[PDB]
């Protein structure tokens, strides 16, 4: 209903701002997988347990949320909410612009004989230790691209604050045994890694 | 101290009905208005409307004026969200919040996941990912367990009954178009350990009440 930038970025120590722009404030922070928390109320004020970095601004045409001296733990989703029912400002993801790029490690596992015996087959492509969290996964049967039967995860943060991902290419034993080899091709920041397996093995 | 506590996760099939609870404590329920918020996966916060803890007359947002019902039990000091004729699009986390009136929305419930899927509860099909040294350095082999087709989440995976921790990597599960979950967990172990050392994959799925211990042997 309301309007905010879909994305904002800054490096640690910088000062970032989130904009919120007649009929219609409070601000809420949301870490992944947890409920939202009251960040700003009355437009200038913070409850107890909110640092001094966060500062809200009213201008009467619009509202703003300024974070000064951005930190690592500030990487989260931020929401704007005014009023007449309660109007919500839509989503804004704040991503800290620290750390350098990391090249993905790709491990490709062929179907086990037990799975083949079970009249099934799956190619498992596991991708680790890459930053940023943007990767594209392409499967190939004998150098010919395959898209049917592909299931890939949205990348997610590991324990070391790099990203992991995993792609699965489900198959029939026939299809598996048919071709000479299958390939998992991971592309990341203009660089490609192609792992390959074969039924012969 | 002030607190809102909601019910646990709810797995339902389409057409079913669900009751989500919101237990308030630390203050008097009737003095503040309870509002309901919805958040579907990967989405923003949807304001659903609010119930009048004074009267108990609910007010819904349009489109929530349908099969959604807000009920109240001041005796137990609890606010209830009822959803009938559940649909796949109802798959979401639901929050109850209190309107301090200048403050928000100052307090929230932890959130209640309602999952609506035609998928029946299914135990995992566990297969062994045999050792591969190609992507691993330092004279070391990567092995694992492929946990195929289970519903719903979560699934637990340990190695050697927990005696093996270092060098383990359990990848988050993919939601296929089935729908069902597939997950894969790999452990990285010295090349010399094979085949003298035994490595067992302990997979546990509470929803199916299923456990599987799968030995991972090197090769043919």
């Amino acid at each position: 209903v309301l309007t905010q930038p879909p994305s904002v970025s800054g490096a640690p120590g910088q000062r970032v701002t989130i904009s919120c722009t007649s009929s219609n404030v409070h601000w809420y922070q949301q870490l992944p997988g947890t409920a939202p928390t009251l960040l700003i109320y009355v437009n200038s004020n913070r409850p107890s347990g909110v640092p001094d970095r966060f500062s809200g601004s009213k201008s009467g045409t619009s509202a703003s949320l300024a974070i000064t001296g951005l930190q690592a733990e500030d990487e989260a989703d931020y929401y704007c909410q005014s009023y007449g029912s309660a109007v919500f400002g839509g989503g804004t993801k704040l991503t800290v612009l620290g750390q350098p790029l990391a090249a993905p490690s790709v491990t490709l596992f062929p179907p086990s004989s037990e799975e083949l015996q079970a009249n099934k087959a799956t190619l498992v492509c596991l991708i680790s230790d890459f930053y940023p969290g943007a990767v594209t996964v392409a499967w190939k049967a004998d150098s010919s691209p395959v898209k049917a039967g592909v299931e890939t995860t949205t990348p997610s943060k590991q324990s070391n604050n790099k990203y992991a991902a995993s792609s699965y290419l489900s198959l029939t034993p026939e299809q598996w045994k048919s071709h000479k080899s299958y390939s998992c091709q991971v592309t990341h920041e203009g660089s490609t890694v192609e792992k390959t397996v074969a039924p012969t093995e | 101290q002030v607190q809102l506590v909601q019910s646990g996760s709810e797995l339902k099939k389409p057409g079913a009905s669900v009751k989500v609870s919101c237990k308030a404590s630390g203050y008097t329920l009737t003095r503040y208005a309870m509002t309901w918020v919805r958040q579907a996966p990967g989405q923003g916060l949807e304001w659903m409307g609010w119930i009048n803890t004074y009267t108990g007359n609910p007010t819904y947002v349009q489109g929530f004026t349908g099969r959604f019902v807000f009920s109240l039990d001041t005796s137990v000091s609890t606010a209830f969200l009822h959803i009938t004729s559940l649909k796949a699009e109802d798959t979401a986390v639901y929050f109850c919040a209190r309107e301090g009136g200048a403050r928000g929305f100052d307090y929230w419930g932890q959130g209640t996941l309602v999952t609506v899927s035609s998928a029946s509860t299914k135990g995992p099909s566990v297969f062994p990912l045999a050792p591969s040294s190609k992507s691993t350095s330092g004279g070391t082999a990567a092995k694992g367990c492929l946990v195929k087709d289970y519903f719903p989440e979560p699934v637990t995976v340990s190695w050697n009954s927990g005696a093996l921790t270092s060098g383990v990597h359990t990848f988050p599960a993919v939601l296929q178009s089935s729908g069902l979950y597939s997950l894969s967990s790999v452990v990285t172990v010295p090349s010399s350990s094979l085949g003298t050392q035994t490595y067992i994959c302990n997979v546990n799925h509470k929803p199916s009440n299923t456990k599987v211990d799968k030995r991972v042997e090197p090769k043919s």
